RNA sequence: GGAGCGUGCGGUUU
RNA sequence: GCGCUUCGCUCCCGGAGCCCACACUA
RNA sequence: GGGCUCCGGAAACCGCGGCGC
């Protein structure tokens, strides 16, 4: 069924806190049923990157012909890589940060300097498949830990003579050209990078979403001059898909504007979470309508964020979602 | 110093390749079953269990050592 | 380039052929774009065409 | 007339 | 001969504007 | 006093330098 699962993919469990809170449908606008402009505001792109230009070239290239007021990008790919490079506009750029951590996926073309028989390559590129180390140690640095590094699978499509074609999942910042140079030098003959283009960031796949400055450019004039929505509505991702893999909590209608307008969130305001939350990492606070508000650092468990009662729970550190769209509701008795 | 591993080959690019149960690390002494020196590290890499420690030698003949029991210099 | 995908079915080759599947593969890189795009009209046109427009 | 991700230095038009 | 040398994000320093919110119980 | 948003921390050159076809 499956040789190809990351850490961004595992499945998490929904905690209920309160059964019963539920979402008035006046207030704010549901990701996918949001006018095109606030789509834009709000929006990734999910950009197959040719290869020639830099990383942020097309972003800037993407700036200028849409005519937004700012883009930007989130994990940066070589001029000659090409494959899945997520751009993420205007009140959206910030998002970029729940990225650089997650999941990289590639397919590459390992070019050999010997031949090898080949029985013997799927061998040795096996050995790669799990916990390995990406830099030498004992320097005057008399260390605790070490510089591991995790890569999920490797799997050998094809291999002709010299040429090698495989598939690899990795850790966030896992150097590529550094991996099959390795191998080369494991092997002897010594390696080097054909090709090589990602097939997945985090959230962002290589399917039905993907889509080229062509198509992005063209469907974009389809709007504009034909005033056609959908071709490039469907070019232009929610932002609350940069966040797919993280954790997140929903929170009453009440409590969004506190944090709209900066407020920490507070156990009372939670109406459900994802299980197994530790302490100080990465979360996502989402309305009930799933759109995102803000990004934080838990604070408490979520194995019990829900048994307490009060006290703060996310330290919020970044407001996406305007003040506007929810009134301020802390108007309170006491 | 322990052991470090058979020689498995000469890479071509210019190291011996020593493979490994534990990890050294960069310009540790790497010398010969008689104290003779081999060379310095350049690269530990791969499985953190059992690794491959490249070696880049300072002695003008090379492919000698070719299976042999390449010993660690501490 | 060399890395190749069928169009149809997605897998990654470097031969002309999909192994087990149907059509002839494509070059998996998307081609290249100049931010003139100078003919970008003319291929609108195309599409246009290609899907009701 | 600020630092880093990241390669910068010399002169002129606020 | 052509193109690129940074779109952005984080940090510091400096404004300006919102706010101080434990989440209104149908 | 505490947070959150937004606007700063320059732009247009010409000379060298660096990177890639
Ligand atoms: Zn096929």
């Amino acid at each position: 069924e499956v040789r190809r699962i990351l850490p961004a993919d595992i499945k998490r469990e929904v905690l209920i806190k309160d059964e019963n809170a539920e979402t008035n449908p006046d207030w704010g606008f549901p990701p996918e049923k949001r006018p095109i402009e606030m789509h834009i505001q709000f929006g990734v792109i999910n950009l197959d990157k040719p290869p020639g230009p830099t990383s942020h070239e097309v972003v800037a290239w993407i700036k200028k012909i849409l005519n937004l007021e700012k883009a930007g990008h989130g994990g940066t790919l070589a001029p000659k890589v090409s494959g899945v490079l997520p751009v993420a506009l205007e009140k959206a750029t910030r998002v970029v940060q729940a990225l650089l951590p997650a999941g990289k996926e590639y397919v590459a073309l390992m070019h050999l300097h010997g031949d090898v028989p080949e029985d013997k390559i799927i061998q040795v590129m096996k050995e790669f498949e799990g916990e390995i180390i990406q830099r030498p140690p004992l320097r005057s640095a008399v260390k605790r830990r070490l510089r591991t590094r995790k890569v999920y699978y490797i799997e050998v499509l094809e291999i002709e003579g010299r040429d090698v074609l495989f598939r690899v999942g990795v850790e966030a910042g896992t150097y590529i050209r550094s991996l099959i140079h390795h191998i080369g030098l494991a092997l002897g003959v010594g390696a080097h990078m054909s090709e090589l283009r990602r097939t997945r960031s985090g959230p962002f796949k290589e399917d039905e979403t993907l889509i080229t400055l062509h198509d992005l450019v063209d469907y974009y004039y389809f709007w504009k001059e034909d005033g056609i929505e959908e071709y490039f509505r469907k070019a232009i991702q929610p932002m609350e898909k940069a966040v797919e893999h993280l954790p997140k909590v929903w929170i009453k209608d009440s409590a969004v504007a506190a944090v709209t307008h900066g407020a920490d969130l507070a156990v009372p305001g939670i109406a459900k979470l994802h299980a197994g939350i530790k302490r100080g990492d990465l979360v996502a606070i989402m309305t009930l309508k799933d759109e995102l508000v803000a990004l934080g650092k838990a604070m408490m468990t979520s194995q019990e964020m829900l048994e307490k009662t009060k006290g703060i729970a996310v330290d919020v550190e970044k407001v996406f979602m305007p003040r506007d769209w929810y009134p301020k509701l802390w108007e309170k008795r006491d | 110093m322990k052991r470090l591993g058979k020689v498995l080959h000469y890479a071509k690019q210019g190291f011996l390749i020593v493979r490994t149960n534990w990890v050294p690390s960069l310009n540790d002494r790497v010398v010969d079953k008689r104290l003779q020196f081999v060379g310095i590290v350049k690269d530990v890499f791969g499985p953190v269990k059992m690794p491959y420690v490249a070696i880049k030698p300072k002695v003008s003949n090379p492919e000698i050592y070719v299976g042999e029991v390449l010993y660690v210099d501490e | 380039f060399r890395i190749r995908k069928c169009p149809k079915c997605g897998r990654y080759t470097l031969k002309e052929v999909c192994p087990v599947c149907g059509e002839k593969t494509k070059v998996a890189h998307p081609p290249r774009f100049s931010p003139e795009d100078p003919y970008g009209e003319y291929r609108r046109r195309w599409k246009r065409e290609v899907l009701g427009i």
